[PDB]
């Protein structure tokens, strides 16, 4: 229950959520990378242009972009989103690497994306569509 | 408004811009209605623009409660007073109709003030009746009334 195992215990249980469902037989395959949040939009800032980053490396050149190798489907985001500038920086930059690979990034929004900083208060938003057009 | 796309080279570039469309506009030959103008006089007056300036209006059954509420069908006449003991005696009358209910003559007379003081008389009768049979002590001070006739006259024009 501490902050340093829990959060890297539902990160590596959660990949076996993954791993037990998935049928591996009928033509299924899943790469794992080790970055940081923090580490990734470092990483889009490190390269002048999206096509000659370091995530681009491994979802485009070494899938896709690759003569007889295996294409990237989606990249799945273990990620905690803000509505802040370093996460629409990224998302910014995934959409740009969405689509230059034809794969979606799929990620979750946080408690904190809403506006409520804890999270089971979600059902008594009474208007959350005015929540979104504010500055 | 850029898609994301990759440097070009001998290998092929697949990226994905959806087209304009091309709608090739469908004939629809629709039919003609039939459609009747009915003429005469639907107002209480005669109107003092000529026939080539005034407009027709088109009435369905939605949109009937609108054409009329717009026309001011205000009839105003002078008509027999009935109130009173007086036969020669004359009494006209203010009408403002805005739906078909006006033409009942619940706002007929409510739209007569010497007519709405008798249902409010009505309505002042009605609200009797109700508590009236229920206590028996009414009577009792019936009685009190006919005793106290100096107290009972000095309330009465309040």
């Amino acid at each position: 229950h501490n902050s340093q195992f829990q959060a890297m215990e539902s990160a590596w249980r959660g990949l076996k959520l993954f791993v037990d469902r998935t049928d591996f037989r009928e033509n299924n395959k899943v790469e794992i990378l080790h970055v940081t949040k923090d580490e990734l939009l470092e990483d889009f800032e490190f390269a002048p242009e999206t096509a000659q980053s370091g995530l681009y490396k491994h979802v485009y050149s070494a899938g896709y972009g690759q003569f007889g190798g295996e294409p990237v489907g989606a990249i799945i985001g273990n990620y905690a989103f803000t509505p802040s500038t370093p996460d629409m920086k990224l998302l910014q930059y995934m959409g740009a690497l969405g689509a230059m690979a034809h794969a979606p990034f799929i990620s979750s929004v946080g408690p904190e994306f809403f506006g409520i900083d804890s999270f089971e208060e979600l059902p008594n938003i009474k208007d959350l569509k005015s929540t979104f057009e504010s500055p | 408004s850029k898609e994301g796309s990759v440097a070009p080279k001998e290998r092929i570039n697949i990226k994905y811009i959806p087209a304009t469309g091309d709608a090739q506009a469908e004939v629809a030959e629709v039919e003609l209605p039939l459609k009747t103008l009915v003429v005469g006089d639907f107002k209480g007056h005669a109107e003092q623009t000529p026939l080539e300036e005034r407009a027709t209006v088109t009435v369905d059954k939605n949109n009937f409660e609108a054409v009329m509420r717009e026309s001011e069908l205000k009839i105003t006449a002078t008509v027999k007073n009935k109130l009173t003991d007086d036969e020669n005696a004359e009494l006209p009358v203010e009408l403002n109709f805005k739906s078909l209910a006006d033409f009942a003559p619940d706002a007929v007379a409510s739209q007569v003030p010497e007519l709405k003081k008798l249902i409010e008389l009505r309505e002042a009768l009605v609200a009797l009746k109700g508590p009236l049979g229920n206590i028996p002590a009414f009577r009792e001070r019936l009685q009190s009334l006919l005793n106290s006739e100096e107290s009972r006259e000095k309330l009465l024009a309040e």
